[PDB]
């Protein structure tokens, strides 16, 4: 099944976060109505916050997160989980490599801010 | 917090 | 019922990170094993990262997340979510006032690292 | 904060299923726009399900859980998960005693169906 | 990613209930420590039970859930999601199909029992 | 399922 | 309730 895109409510601003934990650097694209918002790149063994950025889901509300090292797409898992009705988390992680810890990239959006 | 301008009206 | 409140695999290393988005600065507190081994102090109204950093679960797995403004409780949400049988996700939201949008401090912990 | 409120999309048809874990005979109580629209009643210590039922979201689309035991509320916990961008759960357990399994009812709910 | 791969406490008693929503009949294979412990066949596209059973999770602790039509795997979508740190749901979508519903079949696993 | 209608997809 | 294991055999 197709795993890191997420439909939030159109034209609401949410908090994008990336942390990695792999030897190798992790690209992190995120993309909005399908065209690169935000790009997170770097390289953590513990759990580093590698980026963070506020955008805006735009008038479809698309978000799509992409993992790749060094342009090799990382295997993704992700879901949605909404607490008390009204916070919103839109959970990724990804696996480079043979390991399965999924935890390469981790990547976590949330809204609404403010 | 309190007053206006910290969130959608009062709290 | 209790919330931010969760078992974790004994002796085990997790991140926790946290978001501001209240007028107010949020104080986190995480407890392990009834004893605080991280407190975050910071504001923002934009979901800025007012703290990150990895913890040991310690001998009884226990990890406890406390939130105040000022000295006050906030309301705590919480629920853990874990993805291909992997990683995991522990999650809070708290609400320091009475919007109810339950994000004025939201706390990511999330493990393994590495 | 409020647990047992789901806000679905409008007018759509969910399943709502409750299960019971108990020596009291729960009553669970699906509210839709502050209606009461289903009623289930049953006592188990088995997970046995004691209702099953197709509903419609209705035009506001607000669905509450409310579950008692001779007359009194239980203590409610609740979440809502998605799957894939798609597959959506409303989840809700509740205490009606002391030991804080929170399984004494518990009631899934789930939409898209067909 | 693998999907519908849980690891219960072990020696514990579960639930396990499955939900149809497809034209194709389904078949639900519940294996604990890779043996078939359950299985429920069904069809309807109104959601309803095509089996409910209470199973032992065994000194593994391994649970998978399967589902196919006609003999063809579906592919499957999965999380497990813990509410106060003490209610557990392991749950799963399922396609058969092109439409990617993801709720052919549903399989809710609910854990304590009793 | 098989054939044409609500959901069929390729199918 | 009031009994055996998780609380069985009462009410
Ligand atoms: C340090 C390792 O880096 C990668 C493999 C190489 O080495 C990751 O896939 C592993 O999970 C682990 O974090
Ligand atoms: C007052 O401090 C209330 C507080 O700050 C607002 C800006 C808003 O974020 C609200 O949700 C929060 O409780
Ligand atoms: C075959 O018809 C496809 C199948 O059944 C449909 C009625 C719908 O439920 C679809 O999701 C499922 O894959
Ligand atoms: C007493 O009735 C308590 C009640 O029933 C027990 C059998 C157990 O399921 C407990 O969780 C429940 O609150
Ligand atoms: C800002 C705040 C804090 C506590 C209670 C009420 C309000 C408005
Ligand atoms: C009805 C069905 C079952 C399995 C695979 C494909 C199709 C059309
Ligand atoms: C002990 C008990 C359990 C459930 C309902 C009533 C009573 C007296
Ligand atoms: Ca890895
Ligand atoms: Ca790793
Ligand atoms: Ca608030
Ligand atoms: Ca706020
Ligand atoms: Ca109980
Ligand atoms: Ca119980
Ligand atoms: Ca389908
Ligand atoms: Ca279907």
């Amino acid at each position: 099944a197709t795993q890191g895109v997420f439909t939030l409510p159109a034209n609401t601003r949410f908090g994008v976060t990336a942390f990695a934990n792999s030897s190798g650097t992790q690209t992190v694209n995120v993309l909005v109505n399908n065209e690169t918002a935000a790009t997170f790149s770097g390289q953590s063994t513990n759990n580093a916050v590698i980026g963070t950025q506020v955008l805006n889901s735009g008038s479809s509300g698309k978000v799509q997160v992409q993992v790749s090292v060094n342009g090799r797409p990382s295997d993704l898992v992700s879901a949605q989980v909404i607490l008390t009705n009204e916070l919103n988390f839109a959970l990724v992680g990804s696996e480079d490599g043979t390991d399965n810890d999924y935890n390469d990239a981790v990547v976590v959006i949330n809204w609404p801010l403010g | 917090x309190w007053x206006k301008x910290k969130x959608k009206x009062w709290x």
